[PDB]
DNA sequence: TCTCCACAAAAGG
DNA sequence: ATGTACAGTGACAAATTATCTGTCGTC
DNA sequence: GACGACAGATAATTTGTCACTGTACACTACGCCTTTTGTGGAGA
DNA sequence: GCATTGCTACGTCT
DNA sequence: ATGTACAGTGACTAATTATATGTCGTTG
DNA sequence: CAACGACATATAATTAGTCACTGTACACGTAGAGACGTAGCAATGC
């Protein structure tokens, strides 16, 4: 009917092979896209190595619902005007939970992946190995915003997808504050808060306000894998978790960090550690065993 | 600010299913049908489902499950008995005293007898009231420290200033431990547990030198370890080393605890001569670069040795005295091979990509030229100040002395330096225009 | 010879639910019809439910739950590696050597590179293999002894016999401990932790008497404790006693450990004079009756006191030294009041209906006649054998003194009993038949 | 029909007020009976203070199925020769269903007045409480084996009810070994084993053969509350419990002991402990606190 | 050539 | 902003047997 | 409607990975004390 | 006297 | 047959409140 | 023909006591060893 209506979610295996910062190969990423029904507009996206599951569709839905602020590094001359909450969320134990928590109806039942592949993905060098996930998602955002939302679908009028979506709003939907969508984020269950209110997450130290008093306790973690520079701390009661604070990563060489980059750094450090030889240590332990074997007791 | 419902029960799951069936938009006439269908499948009244949907919309999935009662965590005995129990426990555990909850219950009973109260809280109630305090205390004593990350590092001093560790041989940490291994002499007989004085570079965590011996920690033992660290290391074939202990040079800062051997004027001499600025640590946790290697040595090398006394009386094996069979020389061989082959060749855990020795060598600002081992020995010599009389009649340590150039220089207090291992020959210095010069090795008679 | 199925595994619970339709007696046709109908209950074939009913017939309720795989608890690393890991742990943990699973994994890697095996067992695999051994060691270290029950009781001895305890003074136990309270002189300065020597009846578990003092366990200290336990008890108003320590009498046996104070010649004479035989105990746990109460004193009296050192150095408070406030007199008053008003009036654990003093008083075969102080003091006196010179003047411990009726036996060796606190006056005996009679005393002049 | 075809189990509260062996006044017992419906003959009884639940029904069924043996203290004239397992069982969670599946019969989840008239009314304390659990059980067993089972029913009366049961059995039933009935017995969990193969149960020590090797481990106890002199020890394997041995009580002054008697002994010991006054205890505690507070500086 | 009277060493707690 | 790291562990993916589960066959 | 052969098919174990964390390193028992059992110097 | 050179002990730290 | 025994705990019961829950009556 | 407050009955969630069971310390045990600086004092040559 009107714009904010049935939202469709589909899963696609993106055929652009990717590498990390240091060059080690990584599997082909997945794409999960939310798309409007009244328009053919891409509602929100999620690109990552994680296979289809409740978490990835939840993240894509959170992206679709929320207003989108993108940095100047994206070179976006057009702003993305997507926001709001749908009446239905036809997609595909957990998704119904967010459906009841936000108000929409989730269903476990014309995918736009073909044009994405034929206009953007084929151009990429690793099309089926020189692109990281960050560059892929930058190009994907470029294509979705500047080349897809601005595609006047003549079969659906002389107006473009974004303005067709905008004209279909009964009224401006008041955006949901981001906190009420932490249910859609990824979870780390048990995390020990250390002295001074710090957390050790993905081989990084995270510090946040109101956390010094929780030293020695255990807290939950809610994070967005696209940007783990800020993570959410939740304290577990009998049947609920309450927001506690935001934790920020320290010692970051760059202002932006994703889960993939942290995993890549950990992988590089682990490989560097494993590349160190061990023959000398084994010879030493063997010779110490031999030396203690020859020596006599007080008999 | 935000509340999320998790770990909801199976009954909560069926309620979630019914709320999902109740969420599809529809009309009053057909909405009411599924409303009473929900009432029937939940075997409750329709107004119960009305309350269910009301609390679900006003609270979310948190309102789906029944909220815990306000008396959860509260105690029905009364605020007065609550406060009395808490105060009795807190006061009785203040200082070296230790009052268990049973004694708190006993005191509660005594007070109730004094108050003519026939319903005092039970001992189980006292345990329940005091459980949060005990759990909080245990959590307080079980707090983990994040530690330093990355390459940058500073060490806090007892002077209150933070000293930066920037490169190799910038800050050296030296500390003493009592080795957990019993040793025997020739033919087999236990003597003691040796003292281990370890000096390690802070920037690289590489062991610069060691001193293992029965002599107690002292300015002399610290001097021996300092000589071992400064001088190039050469070891014979008896130490079956595969790698090479190529660590040497002089530091610019010396970060140690408040031990008397470290605050001694002899160590101040070593600092003035070689070029140290010795520093103190406010807390032992501020010298963790030098304490953790003791734990690593105990875990990886010392625990496998025959005569082994765990670092406790509670963990000490009963066979340590009868299993004691190694000597000091063999223990030194094993320790040196462990350090050269295993420890310095191991990964600096802070960085994770380079060995401690490789970090030390790569972190050297300039490759140093070693001391010819005679100036260094003179540097690590006990000093005093003596007066030469009658053309030379030095009596230091109740021994006769007479130099060759000491005849005329018999009216000035002469600086005196020596090595306690050999009092036969000494060194004598002048003090002219804020300088000094060597006169003669004043021999003993 | 039987198995009972528990924790029925809701999948297996509905499996039981279906297996109860096949149980009802029926003909072939409807049995097959309900077989097929119940096949769709759990979405399986008909051969599967045939096997189901066959297994339920063969094994009962345990055939409804899938049996564990036969490889559970076994390891696929190979028999050789398993034996190598187990033997390496066993030998590396022989004696004082302590060897962790990580060291076993390191040796596994060493042997693997020796044998050119490219897949050594992992460290996690080593931990999994060694977990049963550590678990059984923990179970062995946490073994509970049932203890004696009822009135019948005997104490094992080093001689191998069992010393029956049947009367209220048949067997007395005495042992020493160091009190966990740092005491203080009359000024406010720490002296030491006192020694607690306790005398307790074996049959009644009542505290016969105590000795609290700064002197180490000696024959004199055991004599003081025996004197306290034998003589009637009199305490002034300073001990705010509500009850009385109505305890006294001789013992017939004396049960102690192998301490030199208890194996002394002085204790032998004490027993031969007071008519009791001293006995040994093979293990310290055989003297549990005298050895447990120390803990009871720590958990109820000493832990509450301003100066307190804990059970060992691992639990010793850092506040113990500066919190020390109690003198020996105050501690002994508190201890005596605890024994008289709590411990002796407390219920004997095995009985459950009698107090320790009630059990002691009721179990007395006859009311013992109080022993005069002088006779008991003479009995517990240190003695030796000495002779007398010409004109008397017997000399004793670098001192000399003479009395009467002494010179007439110059040249005869006689017994010499004295109190090692007032040596100025001693008792000179004489063996004048096969009997020994009181010759005289040697008093200082 | 025939004998041992359908069994019915019903509960009642005996109007007799019972006391323990020490005289303390207890509550009124619960009587559970199993009836061979085709013969109306008493199958098994369970007389105790436990409210009717799955365990009481299981105990009654265990009594009914197994062969009956009673000592000389019961003064029995006839012998209770009724046994065998039923093809059906009627009684008032899932425990009974599991028991029926294990023992091979169907359990369906839905004669008190004739005992209350000529037995319970006669007995003392009916509706002066002087009878104990053992005495009441002895009287009930004697009455059942000597009068009710040896009685003649109002209809088709030509032989005793026991004789009607015996003649109505198509085949003599092969006895079920006692161990297979352990599913019906009372269960205690998480019981530690001590040195020498001992465990504590109802404030008593139980030495068990072939139990020394399990010292320091945890076992499960199955026992008959009517006779707890010998209990049965089981090992838990997270999916099943396997029999180990029979543990025997020690230090008992009597060859027979029931759960009620052990509970009464424990109650007597607890009361005797409670009568020990503790005014001296509290006085010492408060003056010790005063003395330590005096030294405070 | 015995008796006092110091030492030291072994062996328990 | 920051004590120091190593044994040990939780959660999980990967590898590997081993019972399981459908079909035919003969009852 | 009972079983066994026989071959994929689950799925239940073990095995290995790696990020995270608990906790010991912070000088610490072999020494103190006692008592018997030689062995040897001052005297008778 | 008066200044060195030895002691001994005591506080303090590990 | 047997070491000792007390502080703390687990499982259960009883007392004690705090909401859950099926009507009555107002509200659109 | 369904929302919103009382309401007063009824579960039922929460705590306060009971009471048999079990783990575990009791088993001689850190204030002492050793070193170093800072006072006092004494031997001692002028």
């Amino acid at each position: 009917d009107y714009s904010n209506h049935v939202w469709q979610c589909d899963h696609t295996r993106v055929d652009v092979l990717l590498v990390d910062q240091h060059g080690e190969i990584l599997s082909r990423p997945w794409l999960t896209t939310v798309i409007d029904t009244y328009s053919r507009c891409i509602m929100g996206i999620n690109l990552g190595f994680d296979a289809p599951s409740s978490g990835v569709v939840a993240l894509a839905l959170r992206h679709a619902i929320l207003p989108k602020r993108y940095g100047s590094e994206y070179k976006l001359h057009c702003e993305w005007g997507t926001y709001g909450k749908p009446e239905h969320f036809y997609t595909d134990n957990h998704l119904s939970q967010i459906g009841a928590q936000l108000g929409f109806v989730c269903h476990l039942r014309e995918r736009p992946f073909k044009t994405l592949n034929d206009q953007l993905f084929s151009t990429l060098p690793g099309y089926t190995a020189r692109l990281t996930l960050r560059e892929l998602e930058q190009l994907l955002v470029r294509y979705i915003v500047d080349r897809y939302n601005q595609s006047i679908d003549a079969r659906m009028g002389d107006q473009t997808r974004f303005e067709r979506w905008e004209a279909g709003l009964p009224t401006v939907p008041v955006p949901i504050p981001e906190r009420d969508l932490d249910i859609c984020l990824m979870k780390q269950s048990r995390r020990t808060v250390q002295r001074g209110g710090c957390l050790q997450f993905q081989n990084l130290m995270y510090r946040g306000e109101y956390l010094a008093g929780y030293a020695g306790e255990t807290v939950n973690l809610r994070f967005d894998p696209r940007d783990i520079t800020t993570i959410l701390v939740y304290r577990q009661e009998n049947n609920q978790e309450v927001f506690l604070t935001r934790a920020h990563a320290q010692g970051l060489e760059t202002e932006q960090l994703a889960l993939d980059e942290a995993e890549a750094a950990s992988r590089r450090l682990r490989t560097a550690g494993k590349t160190i030889s061990n023959q000398s240590l084994l010879q030493e332990v063997v010779d110490r065993d031999a030396l203690v074997a020859t020596k006599k007791s007080r008999k | 600010k935000n509340v999320i419902a998790t770990q909801l029960s199976e009954e909560a799951q069926v309620k979630l299913e019914v709320i999902q069936s109740l969420l599809e938009p529809c009309d009053r006439t057909t909405y009411g049908q599924k409303l009473r269908e929900a009432a029937e499948k939940l075997n409750v009244s329709l107004r119960t489902v009305q309350r269910l949907v009301k609390n679900w919309e006003q609270d979310g999935l948190v309102g789906l499950t029944q909220t815990s009662r306000a008396d959860k965590g509260k105690h029905r005995i009364g605020e007065f008995w609550e406060n009395f129990i808490t105060k009795t426990y807190k006061e009785g555990n203040k200082g070296s005293k230790r009052m268990t909850p049973k004694q708190v219950a006993l005191r509660v009973e005594a007070k109730a007898r004094e108050l003519k109260d026939s319903k005092p809280p039970n001992y189980k109630t006292v345990l329940r009231v005091l459980a949060p305090i005990l759990e909080k205390q245990q959590k307080a004593k079980s707090i983990r420290s994040p530690g330093w990350r990355g390459t940058t590092l500073s060490v806090k001093t007892r002077e209150g200033k933070d000293l930066s560790v920037d490169y190799s041989n910038h800050v050296w940490q030296c500390d003493h431990t009592r080795v957990d291994v019993l040793l025997v002499d020739q033919h087999g007989e236990i003597l003691s547990r040796p003292w281990l004085t370890t000096v390690i570079d802070t920037y690289s965590r590489c062991i610069m030198g060691i001193n293992l011996g029965f002599d107690a920690p002292s300015s002399g033992v610290v001097a021996l370890a300092l000589r071992h660290a400064i001088l190039p290391k050469r070891y014979g074939s008896e130490y079956k080393l595969h790698c090479e202990w190529g660590t040497y040079g002089k530091p610019e800062h010396f970060y140690t605890d408040g031990g008397k051997d470290f605050r001694s004027n002899h160590l101040s001499q070593i600092g003035a001569q070689l070029g140290f600025v010795c520093h103190l640590r406010d807390r032992p946790s501020e010298g963790g670069v030098v304490e953790r290697p003791f734990k690593t040595l105990n875990d990886q090398l010392f625990s496998t040795l025959p005569g082994y006394t765990g670092s406790n009386v509670q963990e000490r094996p009963e066979d340590a005295e009868k299993d004691a069979r190694l000597t000091l020389r063999e223990l030194e061989q094993l320790l040196v091979r462990y350090i050269v082959d295993r420890y310095n060749q191991s990964i600096d855990a802070r960085m994770g990509d380079q060995t401690r020795f490789e970090r030390w060598e790569a972190g050297l600002p300039t490759v140093p030229v070693p001391i010819p081992e005679r100036d260094l020995d003179i540097c690590l010599m006990k000093q005093s100040r003596r007066t030469v009389q009658r053309g030379g009649c030095l009596q230091f340590q109740n021994l006769m002395y007479r130099g060759e150039y000491l005849a005329g220089y018999a009216g000035e207090t002469v600086n005196l330096r020596f090595d306690p291992r050999d009092i036969t020959t000494i060194l004598v210095y002048r003090q002219e225009n804020n300088q000094e010069v060597f006169l003669t090795r004043a021999h003993a008679q």
